[PDB]
Parts: C-alpha cells; structure tokens; sequence
C-alpha cells in the first residue's frame, strides 16, 4: 500500500534516456555541428568575409548604388571584393594587422 | 559490376516511384504515418529544397 | 526607441566565402573530436564486460 | 517488500528505494543539507578494524 | 499499539524521493531543448554593424526614449 | 605543534603514470591491423614515416564514432573553395582608378583614420 | 533636455551561452573534488574547511568548463573569453581572492583591527611592564606626540595591518595576467605560423597539399 | 585571421539607458511609496 | 604529478556506485540506442529521385519565366 | 524530515558561507564597473573612445568609419526623438548669453 | 628551460622511484622558466601591432 | 589610546573613529604632496553677484 | 591586437556573463548537493550493540 | 636544445633500462627548447617581408 505517487515503469524508462547521458555524449555530439557550422569554420568565414566585402564595396562603389544594382551584379562585385580581401595585396598577402 | 547493377536498377526505381507515391498518399489520407515515414519525408523535402535552389 | 535598420540586412551566400586553409582546418580541432568521440565511446562501452563462456 | 518489486523486474529509483530505508534516508538527507559529500574516515574511526581498508 | 519512532508524513517532511528525482531531471530535460536553441541562436544570427552602416540597432530597455 | 601524523598512502604518486600508460596502451591496442591490404609509403631511404603508421588508429576510432564521422567533414569543401578563390585572386584584373582611390587595408589612408 | 544623462550599454550573446555552463556542471559533477579535498586537508584544518573547499571547487570547475568550451564549443564568446583580461582578473582571480575573506573574514577582520594597535609581539610574554605600556600608553612603543601626526598614522597603520594580506592580491593578479598572456600570445603565434605556411603553399601549389595528412596534423 | 579569432563581434544591439530619467523615476517611486504608506520620518524605510 | 587519491577517485574509501537499470523485457533507451527506432531513410528513395527531378524542373521553369 | 535543502533556500543560503561567495562576487564586480567603467566608457560623453584604434582596436570589426559616423547619426536620431517627445524649441539655446565671473 | 628537464632526467637516473615525486617540480620548473621568455616576447609584439 | 585596546569591538571603533576624524585629512594631505610643487592658476573668486532674484 | 585594450578590462558584457552564470549556479546549488553517500547504510548494517545478557549464576 | 639530448644520453648511460621511460621527456624537451628559437625566428621573418 504505497502512500507515495508511484511513477510508472514507462515514465522511468523515458526519464532514464534523459538522465543516462554522459559528458562525451554531450560534448562531441553537440560540438561537431557547432565546430562545423560555427564561428571557426563556416559561420565565422561567412560573417567575417562579409565585413571585408562590404567595406570594399562601400569604399569603391557605394552602398546606395550597390543596393540599386541587380542581385547578380551585386554578387559579382561581392565576389571581386572577396578576392581582393583574400588576396590582401597591401598586407603582403597576410591577414594580420 | 556497379555499372551493370546501376543500369539494371533503373527499372526497379521507375516502377517503385508510383508504388511509393501511392503508399504515401494512402498513409496521408488514412493518417497511418509513423516516425520512420516522417524522417524519410523530411529527408525528401530537404533534397527537394536543395534541388529547387539548384533549378532556380 | 527600439530600432531594426536595413543596414544589418545584407545579401548572404556561401559562394562569397573566402574559406579556410588546410592549416586552419587542422587547427579547428574537428579531427580531434573525430578521433576522441570514438575513443571515449570505446572506453566507456568496453569497461563494462558481459558474461561469457571460455572455449 | 521493496526487493519483491526488484525481483519482478521493476526498476526502482534510487530515492524511491531510499524511502524504504527511512532511518538511513533521514541521516542521508541531513548530510546533504550540511553539504559535505566526503566519507571514509568516519568509518575508519567508528570501526577501526577497517582502517587502511 | 504502534511501533515507536514512527509517525505519518507531514508537509514539513518535504517532498518524496520520486519527487526529488523529478526535480533533479528537469535540467537534463531542458538541456535537449536549449542546446538546439543555442545552435539555432548562433546560426540564425546576423552581425549588427558594418563599414557601410549609418545606423546601429538600439534597444530602449525602459521606453525612456 | 608535534602532531605525529603517520604517512597516508593516498597522498603518494604511484598510480598516475601507470594509469596514463594503461590509457595509451588501450589507445594503441586499436592500432593493431592485419597483413592483408597493408601498404605504407616509406621515405626515400626506405625508413617508415612518423604520421603514416598512426593513421589506422585514428581512422579505427573514426569508425567507432557516430556523429563526428558524418559532420566534421562538411568543413572540408571550404578548403577547396579557398584553394580556388585564392588562385582566382592572385591574378584578378582590377581598375587602376579604383585601386588608387580605395586600396584595401592600406596604410596612411585618412578615410580610415591614420 | 538637461536632466537626461544617457549611457550606452554594449549587449551581446550572454544568456544562452551562460546557461549551458551551469547546465554542464551536472555532467562534470565536480570531478576535481578529490584533488581539492587533498589540497585543503594538506594546507589547513578547521571546521570551516568545507566552505572554502566548495568555493574553490566552483571556481575551478567553472575555469575547466570554460576552457573546454573554448577548445571545443567554439561560438561567439567562448573563443574570446579565455583571450580576455577581464575574465582572467574578475571571473577567476577575484573569487579566489575573496574566498578566504568570506570564510575566515571574522578572524581576519579582528586581527587587522588589533594590528592597527601596533605592538611588538613577545614570545612567552611574562612581562608586567609590557602590560602597563600596552594598557596605559596603548602600545609597547613610545606614543609621545604621535597625535600630532595622527592623520597619516591611521592610514599608515591600516596598510601596516593589511601588508600581510596584500601579496595574495599581487599573486592573484600576477597569475591571472600570466594566463591571459599565455593564451593570447600562444594563439597569436600559432595562427601567424599557420598563415605564413599557407602563404608559402599558396604561392607554391606543388606544396598546397595535405602534406602531413588530414588527421595527423589535426590530432597532433 | 588570428586577430579575427581573438575578436568578439557577437553583439546584438546597444541598450540605451537615461540614468537621469531612471534616477528621477526612482525618486518619484520612493516619494509615491512614502506617501501611500504615510510613513513617519523615524521609520527605517 | 597527481596523487593516487585523485587517480583512484577516492581519498580513503571507495564508494559503491549504483549500477545502471536495465528495464527487462524491452530495449535500452539511450542516446546511442536510437537506430533501433530510426534507421536511415529507405522507404521513399525512388520518390526522392522523382521529386528531386520535378522540383528542379518546376523551379527552372518558373525562374526562366520570371527572368524573361 | 525537515531540510533547508528542500524547504528553505533562505536558511540554506544563511547556513553556508560558500553560497555567499558568488553574491559578494557579483556585488564587487558591479561596484567595480560602476566606479570605473561606467563614466569612462558607457556615458555618451565618453563613448567615442570605442572608435580609438589603440584603446578599442576593431570594436566594429574594422577601423572606425568616420565618414559614416554611425554613433553620431544613431545618437542624433535619439536626441531628435527626445526633442519631438518634449516639444522643445531647437533655437531657444542660441538666444542665451552667459556672463563671466568678473574680477 | 632545458636545465629543468635535464635535472629531472639525471635525478630519475639516480633514483627512478623518486621520479613521480619530482615530476611536479619538473612541470613546476618549466612553466615558470618558460614564462619570462613569453614576457620577453610580449614587448616586441606590444611594440608593433599597437604603436604607429 | 587606552580605549583602542579595550575589548568589545573598541579596536574597530577607535580605528574607524580615527579614520573618520583625521584619516580623511591624511588622505587629502597625501594627495596634496604632489600638488604643492605644481604650478597652479589664480583662484577665480566668486563675484557673489549671480543668483539674486526677487520673489514672486 | 584586439584583447590588448582598456575597454576589455571592465567589459560589462563579461560582467553580465558572470552575473547570469552565478545566479544560475545559486539557483541550481540544491540539485548539485543531491548526491548520495553510502556511509549511513554502513553504520546501520555494521553497528551492533552488545546483546549479551547478565547471568550471575 | 642539445642539453636535452645530452641529458638523455647521460641518463641512459647511467641506467639503460630506464631509456624507454625517459625518451618521452626527451622529445618533449627538444620541442620546447626548439620552439623558443622558432618563436624568436618569427620576429625576424615578420620584420622584413611585410614591413616597408
Ligand atoms: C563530404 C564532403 C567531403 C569533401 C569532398 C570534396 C567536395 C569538393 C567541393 C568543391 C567545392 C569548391 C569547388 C569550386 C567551386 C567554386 C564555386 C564558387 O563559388 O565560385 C563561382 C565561380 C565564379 O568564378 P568567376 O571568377 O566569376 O568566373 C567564372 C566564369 O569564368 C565566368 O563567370 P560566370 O558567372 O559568367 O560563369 C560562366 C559559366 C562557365 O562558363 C562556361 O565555361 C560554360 C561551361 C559550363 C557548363 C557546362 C555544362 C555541361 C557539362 C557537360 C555535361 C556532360 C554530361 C552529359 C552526358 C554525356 C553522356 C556521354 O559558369 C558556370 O557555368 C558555373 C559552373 C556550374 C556547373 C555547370 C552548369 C550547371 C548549372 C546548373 C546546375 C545543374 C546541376 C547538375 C546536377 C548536379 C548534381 C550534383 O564559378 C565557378 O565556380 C565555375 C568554375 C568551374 C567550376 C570549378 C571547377 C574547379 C576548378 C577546376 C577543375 C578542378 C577540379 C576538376 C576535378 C576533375
Ligand atoms: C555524385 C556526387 C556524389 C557521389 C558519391 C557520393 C554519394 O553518392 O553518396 C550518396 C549520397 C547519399 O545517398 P542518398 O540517400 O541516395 O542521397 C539521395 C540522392 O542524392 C537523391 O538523388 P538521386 O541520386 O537518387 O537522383 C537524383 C537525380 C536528379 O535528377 C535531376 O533532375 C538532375 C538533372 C541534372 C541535369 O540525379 C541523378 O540521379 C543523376 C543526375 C546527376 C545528379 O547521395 C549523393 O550524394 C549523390 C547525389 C547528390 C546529388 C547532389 C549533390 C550536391
Ligand atoms: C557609518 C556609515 C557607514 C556606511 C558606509 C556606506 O557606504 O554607506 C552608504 C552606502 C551607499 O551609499 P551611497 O552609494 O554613497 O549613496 C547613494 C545611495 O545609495 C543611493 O541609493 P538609495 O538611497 O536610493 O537606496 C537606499 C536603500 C534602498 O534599498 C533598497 O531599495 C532595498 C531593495 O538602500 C540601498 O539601496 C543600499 C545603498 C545603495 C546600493 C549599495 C551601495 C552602492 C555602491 C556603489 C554601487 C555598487 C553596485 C551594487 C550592486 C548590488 C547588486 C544589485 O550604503 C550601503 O551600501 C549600505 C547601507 C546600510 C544601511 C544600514 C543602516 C542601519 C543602521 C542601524
Ligand atoms: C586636539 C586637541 C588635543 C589636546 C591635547 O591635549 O593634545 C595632546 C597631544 C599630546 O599628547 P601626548 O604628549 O600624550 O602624546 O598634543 C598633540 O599631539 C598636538 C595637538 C595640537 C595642539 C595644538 C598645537
Ligand atoms: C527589459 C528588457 C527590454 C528588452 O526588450 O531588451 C531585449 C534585449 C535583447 O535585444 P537583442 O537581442 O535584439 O539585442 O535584452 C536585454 O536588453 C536584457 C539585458 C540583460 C542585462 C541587464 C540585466
Ligand atoms: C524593488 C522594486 C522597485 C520598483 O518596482 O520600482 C518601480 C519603478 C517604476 O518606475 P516607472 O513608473 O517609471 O515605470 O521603477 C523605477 O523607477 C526604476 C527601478 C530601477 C530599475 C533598474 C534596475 C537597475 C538600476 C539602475 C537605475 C538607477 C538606480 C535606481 C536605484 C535602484
Ligand atoms: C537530425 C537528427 C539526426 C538523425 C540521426 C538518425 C539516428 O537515429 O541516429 C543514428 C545515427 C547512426 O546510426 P547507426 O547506428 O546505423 O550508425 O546517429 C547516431 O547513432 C546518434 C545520433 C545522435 C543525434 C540524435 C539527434
Ligand atoms: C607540448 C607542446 C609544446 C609546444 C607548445 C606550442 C604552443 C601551443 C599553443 C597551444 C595554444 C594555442 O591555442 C589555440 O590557438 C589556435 C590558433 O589560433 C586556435 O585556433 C583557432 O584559430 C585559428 C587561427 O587561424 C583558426 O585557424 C582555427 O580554425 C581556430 O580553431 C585554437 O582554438 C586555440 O586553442
Ligand atoms: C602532466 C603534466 C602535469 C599536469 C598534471 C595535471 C594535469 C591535469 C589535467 C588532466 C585532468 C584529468 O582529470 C581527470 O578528470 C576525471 C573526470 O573525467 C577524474 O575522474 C575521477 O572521477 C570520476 C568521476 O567523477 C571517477 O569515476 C574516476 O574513477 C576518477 O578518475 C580523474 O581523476 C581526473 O584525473
Ligand atoms: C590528452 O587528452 C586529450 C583528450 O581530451 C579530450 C577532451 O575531452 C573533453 C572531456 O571529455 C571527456 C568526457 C567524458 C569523460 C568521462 C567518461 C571520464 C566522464 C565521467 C567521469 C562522468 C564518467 C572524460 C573526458
Ligand atoms: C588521452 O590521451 C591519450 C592519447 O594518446 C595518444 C598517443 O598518441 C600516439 C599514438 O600514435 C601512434 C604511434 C605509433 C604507433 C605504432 C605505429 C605504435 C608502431 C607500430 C604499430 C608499428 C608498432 C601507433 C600509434
Ligand atoms: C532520430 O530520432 C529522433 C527521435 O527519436 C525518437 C525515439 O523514440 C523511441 C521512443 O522509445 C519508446 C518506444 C516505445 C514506447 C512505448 C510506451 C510505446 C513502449 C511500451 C508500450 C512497450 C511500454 C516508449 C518509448
């Protein structure tokens, strides 16, 4: 005659899935997508290339004219700016200050 | 060996396109759609969105 | 007051990414995760031996 | 009475199982309230035959 | 006659052990909801300033402006 | 003042290095490989390389992984993207007027500040 | 308007990045507890051991967690947080600095306020004139016409009381700055070497190959 | 870039707070609380 | 480098660890036991081929019409 | 059996100095910011130092764009909103002639 | 820096059993001796990438 | 001086009293040691003319 | 370099980081204390009072 | 750099059986001593090919 709110076997079976995690089971399984689509590899490259691209654009052509042009010519000019930044002809081809 | 099997598998695929389509229609109307079916349909929609971008 | 300018809204595409070098990818420590996930999984699931019969 | 359920194959929670040991449950809860999870020299003093074991 | 040093439970005896387990495993449950939310918060994010930006996102906390 | 404490064996250090060698031996045990399908390019002298014979261990652990072996490779196309874009940029033709007016990260540009 | 004094606060990604640091503490479950127990029982014996022990455990495990997220979970703040001086001075050093003052603050405060009544410490103080000098004159030393200069005396005696609590602050600051410099300079140097090597290989595409190996170099 | 890895550009916005207005509203709230409670001068409040 | 207490995980006494529950009569449910319920997609692969073709084609049609 | 662990966070906090440590940490950090970083960095009179290349290198991911001046135009928009909410006259300030503390 | 590890080597060659108790003092001897080199390296890097 | 060494927090009381009374002037003195040798301008003494205004 | 900056010494963003971290730590302390030791089980099992009786004869 | 290999030499010359357990320390010390020279080299190469 248990006087407490007995918890079902299936409820325990489900809670065991949540509390039987290990440290590596969190670290690696969540770090692989994070490291791949994070500030190191993909998102970082994207979001830090954008800064140089739009700096070059606003210096050479202008942001208003760039917005007025078409998406295709916009992407072309962005690609040229990306090439100029990746090249870094003024830094001796080195991404350092 | 793969080339021969790749060719020979084309009739199976073209035959089972309609079969899989009919079962998917039956599963949606009947509502008898399960987790594995949902996962396969999500994979399908991901690939379809990719090829939509590619077609654009 | 609160604002949401259009300057932050810019075009995005993976084609415009400069990318990474081989050295930067090696320094990204993804290959270490690649190895050590399997290492720690193996250690954990190999510490617990089951019963057996010696033949 | 608790071990009967374990023999049927039912999984018992650690704290549900501790509730069926009420006198140890109380002292264990007070050790948690104090916040000292260390142990062993208390055993080696109350039972000196265990010292070094 | 009953056995000594025994009594019925009272409100100040605190929750049961199963209830303490249900309290413990709530962070472990919210983990599954928050780590994907962390990854989505990082992936669906946009920078706030650029070389061309004439404005910067402002957030009036108390509506004083 | 004069407590006369006996030596405690738990404070000694006679298990850390043995345990580390046990972990390393468990690591190297997964480097055991069969003779069939074995090939390793030696150096020009004929002596083995360093990194060469310790790739099978790493990839045998990659075999045992579950998610990283299907995710961590998606950052590798980005390397070839850079390899291609760099070569495009090494010889890109540009306007002289725009290069003289807006050089990228050049020094002594008053529009930047210095 | 005149009364409006406006202040700008720079706010970024804090909430979701700080939640997972505490949520990971259930997974780590204080693995450093045994080491810190050993060290605390080596260095001190009192009833208030558990307090300082728990404090150090929290600080150290937070350091470890942040370091591992800085090595593995590379997003946003987790990369900068170990390369930043504010974290190394206030998020690790300040807690360890104030921990003994929070555990044994009563005794240290009483000690300091007794050292403001500066006096010479005698071992086996069976002297009577020492007591009369300490009560009547306040100190063993000659306090004649120091009230003439009391204004400086107060603060100087205060420093004289905390001089033996000041090297702790100095060592904390020194080792925090050391860790910051170590992380920053080693990361910068390694990245610089990487960039120079990539420049050499991009200018010589016969070498722009995975020359050590895809996993070998990364694992090393 | 290495400095790009030693950089934190994960900001979201700028929270602007008129501390003068906030101090004024704090004082007004204190006055309103003391008037509603009708508290005397000798109160700890 | 580190003491034996830190290596073995205890200063004086090794504490007993409660073993893992098994739930007799059913499969284990862990983060690593999920392929038992969710295999790789295998049911709608041919439909995937067909739908990818149709998606590409319809997208190309509407894109060309928009551009023209 | 009664426990502050499950029935009173206040008495739990009071009975454990190692719970007071984070609160004192928070208070000290906020006091440090209030004393040093508030007026020197966050105030509008002291916010332009974030454009400095020596004391705030690449706070905007680049060198600061002075031709654009986002700080200037943001704050000008905010002051304009303040002026419109208060219905203050712009040109009333120009009619003032302050005296000098002669002698 | 290398003096420390040379000392640890020869000390363990005199007594292998003590190699575990001296190894803390070996690591302790490295990071400190290495630190000053880093501080010497700081100024030269503080000298260029901030000053014009 | 003889109340400082008394018990009952009288050391803290004496030290804090010495601070509140004389140590503030001592802090000001220490700040002014590197001010005495420095060139300072003449004091712009207030003309005590600005501020008067009839009541209404 | 970027981290060599007086702005990054009293960074309010990191101060908010620390604030949120230790508020959550304070909230979750009573769950960190919920680990069980088996010392009172031992004391119950092994504590045996003297059960012999007195017999003058 | 050579002080580490010299130390390993004399250590094995006093105890050959311990040669296997000290070789990891030997490689570790060579790299650390070599790294400081390598760090010093970065300034010299950074001083020329970028600065005008
Ligand atoms: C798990 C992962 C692990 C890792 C695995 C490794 C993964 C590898 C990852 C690789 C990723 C990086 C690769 C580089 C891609 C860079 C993309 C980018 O962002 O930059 C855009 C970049 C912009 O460059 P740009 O400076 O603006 O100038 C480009 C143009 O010159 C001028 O600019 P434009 O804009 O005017 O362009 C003109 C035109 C180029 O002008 C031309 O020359 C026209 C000719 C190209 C069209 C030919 C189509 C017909 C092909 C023949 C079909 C044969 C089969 C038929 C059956 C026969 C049966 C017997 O451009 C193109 O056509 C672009 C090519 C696109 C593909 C072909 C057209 C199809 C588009 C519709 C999609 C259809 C989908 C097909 C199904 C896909 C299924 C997966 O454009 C390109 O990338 C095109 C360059 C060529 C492709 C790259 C090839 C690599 C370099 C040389 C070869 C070395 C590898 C060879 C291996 C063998
Ligand atoms: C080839 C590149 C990968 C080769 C090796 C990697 C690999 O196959 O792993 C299997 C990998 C995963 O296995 P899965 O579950 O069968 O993936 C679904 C297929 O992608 C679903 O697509 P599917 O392969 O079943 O058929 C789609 C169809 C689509 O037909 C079209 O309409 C494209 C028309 C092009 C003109 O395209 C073709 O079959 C041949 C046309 C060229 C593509 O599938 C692939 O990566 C091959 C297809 C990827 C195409 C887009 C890649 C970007
Ligand atoms: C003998 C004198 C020794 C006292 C030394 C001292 O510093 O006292 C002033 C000191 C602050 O004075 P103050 O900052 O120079 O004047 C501005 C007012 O606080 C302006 O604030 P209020 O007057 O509007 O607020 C009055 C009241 C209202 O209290 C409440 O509203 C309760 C809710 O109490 C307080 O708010 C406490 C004082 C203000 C906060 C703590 C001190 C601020 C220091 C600088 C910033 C540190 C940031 C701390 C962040 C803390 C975490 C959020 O007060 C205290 O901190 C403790 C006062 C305890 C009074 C006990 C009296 C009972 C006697 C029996
Ligand atoms: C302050 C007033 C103290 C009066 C006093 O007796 O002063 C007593 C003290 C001397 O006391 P002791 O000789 O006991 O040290 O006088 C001083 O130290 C100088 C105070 C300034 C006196 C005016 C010149
Ligand atoms: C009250 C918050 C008002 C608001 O919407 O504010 C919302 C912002 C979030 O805005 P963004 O994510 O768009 O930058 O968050 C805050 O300002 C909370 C700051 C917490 C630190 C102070 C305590
Ligand atoms: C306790 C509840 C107080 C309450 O409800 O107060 C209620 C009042 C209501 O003001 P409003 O009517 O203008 O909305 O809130 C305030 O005036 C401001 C409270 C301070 C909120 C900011 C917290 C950070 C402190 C910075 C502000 C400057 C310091 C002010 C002194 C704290
Ligand atoms: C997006 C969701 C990931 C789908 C992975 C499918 C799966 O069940 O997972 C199965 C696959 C691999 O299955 P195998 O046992 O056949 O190797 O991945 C895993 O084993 C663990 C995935 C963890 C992430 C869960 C989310
Ligand atoms: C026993 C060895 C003795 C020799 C010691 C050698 C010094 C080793 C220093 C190790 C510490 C360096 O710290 C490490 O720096 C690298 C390089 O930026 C960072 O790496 C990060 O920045 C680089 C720089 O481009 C990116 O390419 C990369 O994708 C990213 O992960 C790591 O995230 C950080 O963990
Ligand atoms: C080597 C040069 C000198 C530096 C020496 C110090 C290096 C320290 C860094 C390595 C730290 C490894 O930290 C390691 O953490 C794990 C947790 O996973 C601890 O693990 C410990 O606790 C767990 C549970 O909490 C027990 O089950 C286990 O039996 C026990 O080993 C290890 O005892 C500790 O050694
Ligand atoms: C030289 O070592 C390099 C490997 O370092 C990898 C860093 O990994 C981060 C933490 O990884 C883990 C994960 C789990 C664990 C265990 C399994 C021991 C956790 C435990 C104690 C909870 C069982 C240990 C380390
Ligand atoms: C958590 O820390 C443990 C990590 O330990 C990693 C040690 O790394 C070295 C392993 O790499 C090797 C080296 C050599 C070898 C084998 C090549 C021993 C030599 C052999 C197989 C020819 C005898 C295998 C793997
Ligand atoms: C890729 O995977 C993402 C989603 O994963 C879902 C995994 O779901 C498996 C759920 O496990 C079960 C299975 C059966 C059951 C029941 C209650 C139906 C079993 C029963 C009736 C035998 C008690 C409960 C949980």
């Amino acid at each position: 005659a248990p006087l407490y709110p007995v918890l079902s076997q299936a409820s325990l079976y489900k809670r065991h899935f949540f509390k039987n995690i290990k440290l590596f089971h969190v670290v690696f399984y969540v770090g692989a997508p994070c490291v791949t689509f994070g500030t190191a590899a993909w998102s970082g490259s994207n979001r830090n290339s954008r800064e140089a691209i739009f700096m070059v654009i606003e210096e050479r052509h202008g942001w208003d004219n760039f917005k007025k042009l078409s998406s295709h010519q916009q992407g072309v000019i962005m690609q040229e700016a990306a090439q100029e930044s990746l090249l870094a002809r003024n830094k001796g081809e080195l991404h350092l200050p | 060996e793969f080339w021969q099997m790749y060719l020979a598998c084309w009739p199976y695929r073209f035959r089972n396109t309609v079969v899989e389509w009919e079962t998917c229609k039956a599963k949606v109307l009947k509502g008898s759609v399960d987790l594995q079916d949902i996962v396969d349909l999500l994979y399908l929609l991901a690939w379809a969105y990719l090829f939509w971008i590619l077609g654009e | 007051p609160s604002t949401s300018p259009a300057d932050k809204d810019v075009p995005m595409s993976i084609l415009h990414t400069h990318g990474l070098s081989y050295v930067n990818w090696c320094m990204s420590l993804a290959p270490g995760l690649l190895v050590f996930e399997g290492f720690f999984r193996a250690r954990y699931y190999r510490s617990r031996v089951p019963p057996s019969r010696t033949v | 009475r608790l071990h009967e359920r374990r023999l049927r194959g039912d999984v018992i929670d650690e704290w549900e199982e501790l509730d069926y040991h009420p006198l140890v449950r109380d002292d264990t809860y007070l050790a948690i309230d104090f916040g000292d999870p260390t142990f062993g020299r208390y055993i080696w003093k109350l039972f000196p035959h265990t010292d070094g074991d | 006659v009953p056995v000594a040093n025994f009594r019925p439970k009272k409100p100040w005896d605190g929750p049961w052990g199963i209830q303490i387990s249900q309290k413990k495993d709530r962070p472990f449950i919210a983990m599954w909801i928050l780590f994907p939310l962390l990854l989505v918060d990082h992936l669906t994010r946009e920078y706030y300033a650029y070389w061309h930006s004439s404005k910067v996102p402002v957030t009036d906390v108390f509506g004083d402006f | 003042a004069a407590p006369a404490e006996k030596p405690d064996p738990a404070l000694d250090a006679t298990k850390a290095l043995p345990k580390a060698l046990e972990e390393v031996e468990f690591f190297q045990s997964y480097a055991v490989r069969r003779k069939t399908g074995f090939h390793l390019f030696n150096r020009a002298t004929g002596s083995p390389t360093i990194v060469g014979p310790m790739f099978y261990n790493l990839y045998n652990f990659v075999r045992i992984g579950r998610v990283s072996k299907y995710v961590c490779w998606l950052s590798l196309p980005l390397v070839f993207q850079r390899m291609w874009m760099k070569n495009r940029a090494t010889g890109m033709e540009y306007d002289i007027d725009l290069e003289n007016y807006a050089p990228f990260e050049a020094k002594k540009n008053p529009m930047h500040g210095h | 308007m005149l009364n409006s004094n406006i202040y700008i606060i720079i706010y970024g990604g804090i909430i979701m990045y700080s939640i997972m640091i505490i949520i990971q503490m259930f997974l780590y479950n204080f693995s450093n507890k045994i080491y810190i127990e050993v060290e605390i029982n080596k260095y001190i014996l009192s009833k208030n051991n558990i307090d300082i022990y728990w404090i150090i455990c929290n600080c150290t495990i937070i350091i470890i967690i942040t370091t591992l997220n800085h090595i593995i979970n590379k997003i946003g703040i987790y990369n900068m947080i170990e390369y930043n001086i504010c974290y190394w001075l206030i998020g690790t050093g300040l807690g360890l600095y104030i921990s003994p003052f929070i555990v044994f603050g009563y005794k240290f405060f009483v000690y300091i306020m007794d050292l403001n009544n500066y006096s010479l410490n005698i071992y086996h103080n069976n002297n009577k004139m020492n007591d009369i000098q300490q009560i009547y004159n306040g100190t063993n030393y000659n306090d004649t016409m120091i009230f003439f200069i009391k204004d400086i005396n107060n603060i100087f005696t205060i420093y004289r009381s905390i001089n033996f609590f000041m090297n702790w602050l100095y060592q904390m600051i020194y080792y925090g700055v050391r860790m910051w410099l170590v992380f920053v300079l080693h990361s910068f140097s390694l990245g610089s070497f990487g960039e120079l090597i990539t420049v050499i290989t991009d200018n010589n595409l016969i070498f722009n190959v995975f020359y050590i190996g895809l996993l070998g170099l990364g694992f090393i | 870039s290495p400095n790009e890895h030693l950089m934190f550009f994960d900001f979201s916005s700028w929270l602007l707070v008129d501390f003068g207005k906030r101090w004024e509203r704090w004082v007004s709230f204190k006055k309103s609380f003391l008037t509603t409670t009708r508290s005397p001068y000798w109160s700890p409040q | 480098p580190l003491p034996n207490a830190v290596v073995q995980g205890y200063t004086s006494v090794r504490g007993p660890k409660r073993p893992l529950d098994h739930f007799y009569g059913r499969t284990p449910l862990n983060i690593d036991t999920l392929w038992h319920w969710v295999k790789f997609p295998h049911r709608y692969d041919n439909l995937r081929f067909a739908v990818c073709f149709w998606a590409f084609l319809v997208s190309a049609h509407f894109a060309n019409k928009k551009q023209r | 059996v009664y426990t502050n662990w499950q029935s009173s966070y206040t008495r739990l906090f009071v009975s454990k100095p190692w719970m007071w440590h984070p609160l004192a940490w928070m208070t000290l950090s906020v006091g440090i910011w209030w004393k040093f970083g508030k007026e020197s960095l966050c105030n509008e009179r002291s916010f332009y130092i974030h454009t400095h290349p020596k004391w705030a290198p690449h706070k905007f991911h680049t060198v600061y764009n002075w031709s654009r001046d986002p700080i200037k135009w943001t704050l000008a928009e905010q002051y304009a909103s303040i002026i419109r909410n208060t219905n203050t006259d712009i040109e009333a300030v120009l009619k003032i002639k302050l005296p000098a503390n002669a002698n | 820096v290398a003096m420390c590890f040379s000392s640890y080597m020869l000390a363990a060659a005199r007594q292998p059993n003590m190699s575990a108790k001296l190894l803390p003092y070996c690591i302790l001897g490295f990071a400190l001796s290495e630190a000053l080199a880093l501080f010497t390296l700081l100024i030269a890097l503080l000298e260029l990438f901030v000053f014009s | 001086d003889m109340m400082k060494v008394m018990p009952g927090g009288k050391a803290f009381v004496g030290t804090a009293l010495g601070l509140a009374l004389f140590g503030g002037w001592g802090v000001e003195f220490v700040k002014n040691i590197s001010v005495m040798t420095k060139e300072k301008p003449p004091i712009d003494w207030n003309n005590e003319k600005l501020g008067h205004l009839t009541r209404s | 370099l970027i981290p060599v900056s007086l702005v990054d010494l009293i960074n309010i963003n990191i101060i908010f980081y620390i604030l949120l971290l230790y508020t959550l730590l304070l909230f979750f302390i009573p769950l960190f204390l919920a680990s069980i030791n088996y010392t009172y089980h031992y004391i119950y099992k092994y504590y045996n009072y003297n059960y012999n009786f007195i017999n003058n004869n």
